């Protein structure tokens, strides 16, 4: 900035750094679990 | 392997446990009748032969 009289050390220490975590849309899934399952407990 | 445990219809461990008991047995009976002396105890065998 440096625009005033005063001013401040680096542009680095006027920011506000957030830990909030945002995510783009990720495609459905439809064949995975639609299925009847069948245990087995042998090869 | 903990797959051939599951991929089996009984189970395979007391075999392996008493297979190790009865190899190591095995071995140091045979040692002890006609082992050398390289890193093994030597023989009765040998030392009958050697003396």
């Amino acid at each position: 900035n440096q625009s005033s009289s005063v001013e401040v050390s680096s542009e680095s220490y006027e920011t506000i750094f957030s830990q909030r975590i945002i995510r783009d849309l990720q495609k459905e899934l439809v064949v995975g679990a639609l299925f009847e399952e069948l245990p087995m407990s042998s090869k | 392997t903990d797959e051939t445990e599951e991929d089996a219809i009984f189970s395979l461990l007391p075999l392996l446990r008493k297979r190790l008991i009865e190899a190591h047995a095995v071995s140091i009976e045979e040692a002890f009748m006609t082992g050398d002396g390289s890193g093994k105890p030597k023989g009765l065998l040998t030392l009958a032969s050697e003396d």
